[PDB]
């Protein structure tokens, strides 16, 4: 986790619908977490089946 | 009416739910209530800040610009400066939540009864000596029976002061400062 | 069964990803369920009927919510010709500033624009306020919670109907004539008399007033004492402003004919008469069956008693009434032949009997609901041919339909197949020649030479019921003649004022490019039947395969050998005949458009010299009605019509994505995907991760359904969109 | 899985289990034909549904018909 | 107030219940009762 | 040998659409359905190949062989009913002077193999026990 | 074989008088299709005990001493629901739902039909006979109960004059 999570939060923040704008950092970080929320929602369910 | 009949019925229509502990269960009333109690410290925080007038720049529509069109009501109108602060407040709580839901300790209460953490016959110990219609005192203090009771307790004053609000046609948060005595406004 | 379907042991045990493809595609096919009795099966499909009866009712429900809560009703209801009707608002958190301005425009807020026509609808019938249309929503909301009710109740052990009520013929017949058709009329009527047409008057009557404002100034006195000429009496006068006294009257039941004149729609008055007539005659009908009371009659005896004496039709119709009560699939075949002419009958009267105020006038609403009709019953007739098929595969017993009329159909298949043939090409090689001979003619620079057939027949059909333009002096078009007598104090006065009225598309002018258009839709109906025909009559067995009905409706083939035999199913037919459907109603669709099109524009000249030959349709037509679509969203730019842009490129892709699944079949797949399952298995870190349905290509069937489905889904939405864009961006 | 059977009208020409990609098919002893052989399905295990069987046959209509039916592993011809 | 409910309600429908949906059908069609 | 073990298996013939369980059984006893790999020092497929400092590649060592000796009993077994009936045949049409049906098949066997045994009309063999 | 109550025509088999109040009323035969009379039975003693509290009611709020409160003083029977208001009724349905929702097992049961234990100290100490009798006085105030307030609401609509005006 330590791994992929440092490098996911570059592409929202430098591409991202709010790059431009100073709260644009502040933005990638809540996009990568939605992200890793969803990864870990796809986790528990592999492993339930 | 003799509930545990009720709660029977539950389980065998919805099964699968009813094993995690989902439904009407002493699981979810322990962690609805938690959560009931939590929030009543919130909504009386934020009538403080609003009678105080503590939110800062409040009254006021968030940028279309710096933010996007996901702070927007309608059309080009943007959230206000305090729902906004308001809300924040909530996430960083909701936050906190997450993850002791996915990443649970090994002593502590999981959200869902699994057989396969460690406290999971403590939980199903504690749930199963902890209903009742009446609060049994000689247990107070910091005991499950009291975290239970206050719980309901707490749950009832949301639907009580919801109701109250509508009846005299007023705001959640102006019943508040009345119960309190104005204090806040 | 163990795994998701549980309805079957086969497909549960399977290892593959099929399972769970095809236990969702054989979810509602209850009749195949492992363990299925007839009693259960008639069971579920009833309270799987309340289900749909509720959503239905939920879908209503959300219309008028989202028109009352986001719309503008009201002030359409105030200025209805210069009002674009609002459906729902927009929330779409990926729109840019300058979307959020453009479907902004003409409000305050981003919104959708309604083509559907229920404004007119509901202005119509008596709808004025966004209260009114409040209440209606909650009470489809509450009756759609019965109904949900109801389908466990008669699931439930004590309540569950038994087989013999489900095949009482006689009672449910009478009931649903009498009762669902015949009484619900006449309660419509009540309406009607009691609350449309005061509203139309200026007068609000609803459930405050209603048992207090008598709808008509006599009272219910001329009806019981037999003087029901005073009901009609003063009718609205021409000077009559809709929603408003002035020129008002007083009738409620009248035969006038014609439209109003400043509405341009059928006579409120009219419309009530015309429901009571025909509850009347529903009442009547619903007293025929015997119904546990001695009287009426007996269906069996009825066909079985009607066989012609000559033998020219073999035993007649004995034998019938057995197979129709022990086929469902028969019974949903009538149902749905029927239904799918009813719709197309919806869509032909409703645009030139316009019933709905103001609907005229809005031309792209009108446009739609004309495809959308049309289109639904093209549905509706190939699946009523597609369940013909399934019945003679499953239900059909060849010994108790002996010597019948429909076992005969089965003998003679042959003659049938053959002659609809030749139909088919008669029709498609004159045609499609007579087109080509013009267009090169016209290329070479010579249209004098072009063959242009004048709708002789068609023309005379409408000069006999008045119109005067074609001079033909007949029927009613000739003042002598004893039908002109008959009615011309009645209903011909409105009537003769509306059909020679060049406004208005009560039978539109035809000409020569009309003829060969219709010819053309011939070949279409012609050549779509011949596929659902053939399938059906070669559902049970060929010379290719004689053993056919043991493997079912839907097979993948037989195998590469007697010479190769793919698409030799009756599912095939079904198919092959979907393709066809679209292109018919396709052609059906693009004539009334474009000869609307070029009305609406006040040039119908280009429709009436440019339609004769094939190029005109594409570069008058299509291509110049293109342009506002195409520019929806440009290098400079967008408007209100991006939305409409964006669907029509859509469209085109689902529609090409399709031609994959159709043209590229399951051996080259299957070989692909298993390359891919070597990788993942050797791949490191991968490999921690597995599948636990072994991954394969799809079907032979599966592809053909998935193919059909997106070359169908792209078609109906490009054409949608064109539609839209096209009459809004020029005429709205 | 699939599901083969033999009529009456075989000759025992023995095309059919010449033909079988996956032994299903075997000539067994019998007296209704001059060759004194029929043909039979034993392993029908193992049946992939290639239908060539039926391609083989001489009779006027098969008289080995393949009816496909459940699918595993051995019938889907799934290596991996 | 009424007209928040649109974004409100918006993100849950088209977000967070159909990925729950997904979740439970897949739970469902990869379980052996 | 347990000439069951494949008939032995999870599978339940459905009622129509399927031949069945056939003569060696339709699905392995065993599920496919195992994990996938694991760290270094751990197995997964119950009896599965440690992978040693490879657990990446661990499917890929064979842990399932075939053992010459032992492939010569399941011939044995699995073809014990077809020796039985013809050595059966070849008793009925009085063999010259017969002893055992048993001592019959190992002398019969003992020349002429066991595979050639098998594939011998009655006449032949009969010629073949003249002596 | 013939019905008691109307002595030209047959009576339904359903109807054997085992239940109370079976005076063989059954002209449309409405029984034959239903597996028993317990459901039927249910909603007809539910309907007339409600139709009984109502004709009461509406005599009482027409000619009666109201609660004290304005908005509670409106002698009209049918404009009260609005000038009492929502919160009012809101309370009362959801309570009703409560009991409802409750004995839902009993009403779709098997148990004696009507009875929830609501039955006091009464139907108690007393001979099934003496049981049955009480049963029909009720049965029988439920369906006057219901005829009455057909009744009574039609006059209030029609002749729009006060239940206990008796002017001609
Ligand atoms: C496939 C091509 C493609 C690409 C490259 C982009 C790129 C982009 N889109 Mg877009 N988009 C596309 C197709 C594409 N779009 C399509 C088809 C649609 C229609 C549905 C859209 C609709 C769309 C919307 C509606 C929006 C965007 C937005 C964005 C931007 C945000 C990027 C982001 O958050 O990604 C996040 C990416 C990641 C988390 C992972 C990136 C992949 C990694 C880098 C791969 C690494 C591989 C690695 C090298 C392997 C070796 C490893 C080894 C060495 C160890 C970005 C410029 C947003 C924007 O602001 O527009 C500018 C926005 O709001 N897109
Ligand atoms: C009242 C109408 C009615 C009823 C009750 C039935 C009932 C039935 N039909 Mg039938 N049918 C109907 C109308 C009806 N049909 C019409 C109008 C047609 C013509 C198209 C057909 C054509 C038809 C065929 C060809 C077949 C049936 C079959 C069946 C049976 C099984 C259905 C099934 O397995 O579906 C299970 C559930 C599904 C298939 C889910 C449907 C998913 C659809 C295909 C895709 C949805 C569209 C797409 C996703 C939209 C997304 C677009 C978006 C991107 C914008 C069932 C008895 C089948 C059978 O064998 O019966 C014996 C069969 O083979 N029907
Ligand atoms: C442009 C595309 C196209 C065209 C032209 C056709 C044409 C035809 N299809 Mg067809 N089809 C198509 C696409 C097309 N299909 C697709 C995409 C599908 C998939 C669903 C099908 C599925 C399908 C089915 C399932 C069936 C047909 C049938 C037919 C025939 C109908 C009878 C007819 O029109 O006779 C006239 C035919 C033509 C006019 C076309 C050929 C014209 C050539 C150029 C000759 C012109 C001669 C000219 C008049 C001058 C002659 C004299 C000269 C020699 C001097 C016809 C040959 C039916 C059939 O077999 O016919 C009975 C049938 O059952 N089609
Ligand atoms: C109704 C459904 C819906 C909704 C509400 C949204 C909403 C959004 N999308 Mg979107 N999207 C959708 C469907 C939807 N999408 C679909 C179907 C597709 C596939 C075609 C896409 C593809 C898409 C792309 C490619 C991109 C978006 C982006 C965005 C964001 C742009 C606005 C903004 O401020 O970005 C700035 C972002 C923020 C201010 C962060 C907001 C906080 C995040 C969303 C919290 C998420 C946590 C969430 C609860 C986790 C889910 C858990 C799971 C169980 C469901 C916005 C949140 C852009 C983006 O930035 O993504 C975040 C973007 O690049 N969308
Ligand atoms: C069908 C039953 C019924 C219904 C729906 C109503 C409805 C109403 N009554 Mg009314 N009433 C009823 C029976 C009913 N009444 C009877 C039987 C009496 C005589 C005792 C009265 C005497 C009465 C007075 C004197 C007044 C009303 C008034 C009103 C209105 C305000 C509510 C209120 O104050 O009630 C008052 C209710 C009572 C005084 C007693 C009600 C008796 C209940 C039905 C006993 C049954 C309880 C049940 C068995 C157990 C609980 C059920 C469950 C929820 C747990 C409202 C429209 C008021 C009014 O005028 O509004 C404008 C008012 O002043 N009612
Ligand atoms: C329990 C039921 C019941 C009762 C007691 C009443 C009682 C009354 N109604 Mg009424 N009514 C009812 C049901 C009832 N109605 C129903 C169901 C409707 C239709 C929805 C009506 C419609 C109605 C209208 C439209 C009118 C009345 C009127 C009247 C009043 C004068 C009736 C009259 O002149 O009869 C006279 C009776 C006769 C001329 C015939 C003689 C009676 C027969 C021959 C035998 C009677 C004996 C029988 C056992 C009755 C005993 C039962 C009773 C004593 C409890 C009276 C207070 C009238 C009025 O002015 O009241 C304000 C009036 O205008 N009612
Ligand atoms: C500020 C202050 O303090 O001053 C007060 C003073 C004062 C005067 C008191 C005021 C007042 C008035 C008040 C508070 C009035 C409260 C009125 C209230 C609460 C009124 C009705 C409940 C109705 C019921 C229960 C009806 C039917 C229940 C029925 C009909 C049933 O049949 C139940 C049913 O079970 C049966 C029996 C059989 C079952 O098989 C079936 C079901 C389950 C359906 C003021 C002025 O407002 C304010
Ligand atoms: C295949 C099919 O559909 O067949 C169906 C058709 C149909 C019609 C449905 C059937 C029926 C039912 C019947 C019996 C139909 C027959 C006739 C029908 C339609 C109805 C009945 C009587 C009307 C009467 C007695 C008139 C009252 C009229 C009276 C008393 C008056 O004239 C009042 C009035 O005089 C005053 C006082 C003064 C005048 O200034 C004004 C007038 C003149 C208006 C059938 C025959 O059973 C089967
Ligand atoms: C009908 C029936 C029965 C019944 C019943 C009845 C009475 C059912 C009623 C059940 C009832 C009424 C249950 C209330 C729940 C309230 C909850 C969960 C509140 C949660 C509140 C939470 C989680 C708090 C959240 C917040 O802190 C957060 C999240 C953010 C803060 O910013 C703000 C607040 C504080 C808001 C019988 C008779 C019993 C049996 C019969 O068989 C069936
Ligand atoms: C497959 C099948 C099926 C189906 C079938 C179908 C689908 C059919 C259709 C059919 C149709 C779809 C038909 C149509 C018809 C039409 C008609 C029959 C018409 C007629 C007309 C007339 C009679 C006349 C009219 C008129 C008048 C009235 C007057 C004058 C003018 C005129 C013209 C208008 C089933 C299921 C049964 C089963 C068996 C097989
Ligand atoms: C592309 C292609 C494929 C391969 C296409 C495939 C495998 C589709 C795979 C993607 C779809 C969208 C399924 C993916 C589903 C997700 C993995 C999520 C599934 C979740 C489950 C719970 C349903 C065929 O199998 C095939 C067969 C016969 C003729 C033509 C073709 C053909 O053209
Ligand atoms: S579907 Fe396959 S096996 Fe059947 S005829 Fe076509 S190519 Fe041959
Ligand atoms: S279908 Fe193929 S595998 Fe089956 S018996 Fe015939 S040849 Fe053998
Ligand atoms: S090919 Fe046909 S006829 Fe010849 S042996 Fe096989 S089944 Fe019999």
């Amino acid at each position: 986790g330590l791994a992929h999570g440092y490098f996911l939060i570059g592409p929202f923040a430098q591409l991202g619908p709010l790059r431009n704008s100073d709260i644009g950092l502040l933005a990638g970080f809540l996009s990568t977490i939605g992200l890793i929320l969803i990864l870990t929602l796809g986790l528990t369910i592999y492993g339930a089946a | 009416s003799v509930f545990d009949d009720a709660v029977k019925d539950w389980a065998e229509e919805y099964p699968q739910f009813a094993a995690w502990g989902w439904g009407p269960s002493v699981q979810a009333e322990i962690w609805n209530g938690r959560h009931a109690m939590f929030g009543w410290v919130v909504m009386c925080a934020c009538a403080y800040a609003k009678g105080h007038g503590l939110i800062p720049d409040a009254d006021q529509t968030l940028d279309l610009k710096e933010w996007g069109t996901l702070a927007t009501i309608s059309g080009k109108n943007t959230i206000t400066n305090e729902r906004a602060i308001i809300l924040i407040a909530n996430v960083h709580a909701l936050m906190v939540g997450l993850a002791a839901t996915i990443s649970p300790n090994s002593f502590a209460d999981t959200l869902l009864l699994d057989p396969n953490h460690p406290m999971y016959e403590w939980q199903m110990e504690r749930n199963s000596k902890l209903g009742g219609v009446m609060p049994n005192l000689g247990k107070m203090g910091v005991t499950p029976e009291a975290e239970l009771a206050n719980g309901r307790m707490a749950m009832m004053g949301i639907i009580t002061c919801i109701a109250y609000s509508g009846i005299q046609g007023q705001s959640m948060i102006d019943t508040i400062n009345e119960w309190v005595g104005g204090a806040y406004f | 069964a163990t795994k998701f379907p549980k309805f079957s042991q086969a497909l549960a045990q399977d290892p593959a990803t099929r399972r769970i493809w095809y236990g969702i595609a054989t979810a509602h096919d209850l009749e195949a369920h492992d363990g299925m009795t007839e009693e259960n099966l008639y069971q579920k499909i009833f309270a799987s009927h309340f289900g749909h009866l509720a959503i239905i009712f939920l879908w209503t429900s959300g219309n008028l919510f989202h028109v009352a809560w986001q719309g503008n009703f009201e002030k359409w209801v105030s200025n209805p010709l210069k009002t674009r009707p609002i459906a729902h608002s927009i929330w779409d958190p990926h729109f840019g500033e300058s979307a959020l301005k453009a479907f902004s425009k003409g409000n305050t807020y981003p919104v959708n624009i309604t083509f559907s026509g229920l404004y007119q609808w509901w202005y119509t019938i008596g709808f004025r306020t966004n209260q009114e249309l409040y209440k209606g929503s909650i009470g489809l909301l509450l009756l759609a919670s019965v109904l949900l009710i109801a389908g466990w109740l008669h699931l439930q052990p004590k309540f569950r109907p038994s087989l013999s009520w489900f095949k009482n013929n006689e009672s449910r017949l009478n009931h649903h004539l009498s009762g669902l058709l015949g009484f619900s009329s006449l309660a419509w009527t009540g309406h009607l008399v009691h609350v449309a047409i005061p509203a139309s008057r200026g007068v609000h009557v609803g459930w405050d007033n209603f048992l207090t404002t008598p709808p008509h100034p006599a009272g219910l006195t001329p009806f019981f004492t037999g003087n029901w000429t005073v009901y009609a009496e003063n009718p609205d006068s021409a000077t009559h402003v809709f929603n408003t006294s002035e020129g008002s009257g007083t009738a409620i039941l009248t035969f006038l004919g014609g439209f109003h004149p400043q509405t341009q729609s059928l006579w409120l008055s009219d419309m009530a008469h015309h429901h009571l007539a025909i509850a009347v005659v529903f009442i009547v009908a619903g007293h025929m069956y015997r119904t546990n009371f001695g009287i009426g009659h007996n269906m069996k005896e009825i066909l079985d008693a009607h066989r012609p004496p000559g033998g020219r039709l073999g035993a007649g119709h004995v034998g019938l009434f057995e197979t129709i009560t022990n086929s469902l699939h028969m019974q949903l075949g009538l149902a749905l032949a029927c239904l799918g002419v009813a719709t197309s009958l919806t869509a032909q009267h409703m645009y030139a009997l316009t019933p709905y105020a103001y609907l005229s006038k809005d031309f792209t609403t009108e446009a739609a609901l004309y495809t959308h009709h049309q289109y639904i019953a093209g549905f509706l007739m190939v699946g009523a041919f597609a369940h013909g098929a399934i019945f003679f595969v499953r239900d059909y017993d060849p010994e108790l339909n002996k010597n019948n009329v429909l076992a005969r159909m089965l003998e003679h298949k042959e003659a049938i197949i053959s002659h609809l043939s030749w139909a088919s090409l008669f029709l498609g090689f004159h045609t499609l020649g007579l087109y080509i001979h013009n267009d090169t003619v016209v290329a070479f620079g010579q249209p004098e030479k072009q063959i242009l057939f004048e709708p002789l027949f068609a023309e005379y059909i409408q000069a006999a019921s008045g119109k005067a333009v074609y001079q033909f002096n007949v029927l009613l078009a000739s003042s002598t003649s004893p039908a002109t007598a008959a009615g011309n104090q009645v209903w011909l006065p409105g009537w003769l004022e509306a059909i020679n009225n060049p406004k208005t598309d009560l039978f539109l002018k035809i000409g020569p490019g009309d003829f060969l258009v219709h010819h053309a839709i011939a070949l279409g109906l012609h050549v779509t039947a011949l596929i659902l025909v053939k399938g059906a009559l070669d559902a049970r067995g060929s010379k290719l395969m004689p053993d056919k009905k043991d493997f079912g409706y839907s097979f993948p083939c037989d195998g590469p050998g007697r010479g190769g035999t793919c698409d030799i199913s009756a599912w095939d037919a079904f198919y092959l005949a979907m393709f066809w459907m679209l292109n018919t109603i396709g052609w059906v669709t693009f004539y009334w458009h474009w000869k609307h099109m070029t009305i609406w524009g006040g040039n119908p000249g280009q429709f009436d010299e440019s339609s004769n030959y094939i190029m005109g349709w594409l570069r008058d037509y299509l291509w110049l009605n293109s342009s506002p679509l195409i520019n929806g969203y440009n290098p400079f730019g967008m408007n209100n019509l991006s939305v409409w842009s964006w669907m029509f490129l859509f469209g085109h892709l689902i529609w090409a994505t399709g031609f994959m699944f159709l043209i590229s079949w399951r051996g080259y797949w299957q070989e692909l995907i298993e390359t891919l399952v070597w990788a993942h298995e050797r791949t490191p870190l991968a490999n921690l991760i597995r599948w636990r349905d072994k991954p394969v290509a799809l079907s032979i069937v599966q592809a053909r359904l998935v193919g059909l489905v997106h070359f169908s889904v792209g078609y109906i939405l490009t054409y949608a969109a064109f539609v839209i864009a096209s009459t809004s961006g020029k005429f709205a | 899985s699939h599901t083969v059977k033999i009529y009456d009208t075989c000759i025992g020409c023995t095309q059919c289990v010449r033909a079988c990609p996956t032994d299903v098919l075997e000539m067994v002893p019998w007296d209704g034909c001059k060759s004194g052989q029929i043909a039979s399905s034993p392993r029908v295990e193992d049946c992939v549904g290639c239908k060539r069987c039926e391609t083989a046959c001489p009779t006027d209509f098969l008289s080995v018909r393949v009816y496909l039916g459940a699918e595993t592993t051995r019938s889907l011809g799934l290596a991996y | 107030a009424a007209s928040f409910l649109p974004s409100i309600l918006v993100p849950l429908v088209g977000l967070i219940f159909p990925a729950f949906s997904m979740a439970l059908f897949f739970l469902y069609v990869q379980t052996d009762d | 040998v347990d000439l069951d073990y494949g008939m032995k298996n999870s599978y339940v013939p459905a009622t129509g659409g399927d031949g069945g369980q056939g003569q060696f059984g339709a699905q392995s006893p065993n599920d496919w359905r195992v994990a996938g790999t694991s760290p270094v020092g751990e197995t997964s497929y119950a009896g599965a190949a440690d992978g040693g400092e490879e657990p990446w590649f661990a499917e890929a060592i064979s842990t399932v062989s075939l053992d010459l000796q032992k492939a010569d009993e399941t011939l044995k077994a699995f073809t014990k009913d077809a020796a039985a009936f013809k050595i059966e045949e070849f008793a009925a049409e009085k063999p010259y002077g017969f002893t055992s049906s048993d001592a019959a098949m190992e002398e019969l066997v003992g020349k002429l193999g066991y595979s050639k045994f098998l594939e011998m009309s009655t006449k032949q063999l009969m010629k073949t026990w003249g002596t | 074989e013939m019905s008691k109550s109307i002595p030209f025509l047959t009576v339904p088999e359903k109807l054997d008088g085992s239940m109370a109040g079976d005076v063989g009323f059954d002209p449309m035969g409405l029984s034959d299709i239903q597996t028993d009379l317990n459901y039927a039975r249910w909603a007809e003693l539910k309907h007339g005990r409600i139709c009984m509290l109502a004709v009461v009611g509406m005599v009482w709020q027409e000619y009666g001493p109201h609660l004290p409160g304005d908005a509670y003083a409106t002698k009209d029977p049918w404009e009260a629901i609005s000038s009492v208001g929502f919160a009012s009724n809101f309370q009362t349905l959801l309570a009703i739902g409560v009991v409802e929702l409750a004995n839902w097992n009993k009403y779709y049961g098997d148990g004696t039909p009507g009875d929830i234990g609501w039955t006091g100290g009464q139907l108690s100490k007393m001979n099934d006979a003496q049981i049955k009798t009480r049963m029909e006085s009720e049965i029988v105030h439920c369906r006057l109960a219901m005829i009455a307030f057909i009744g009574a609401t039609h006059q209030t609509f029609l002749l729009h004059k006060g239940l206990l005006d008796f002017s001609y």
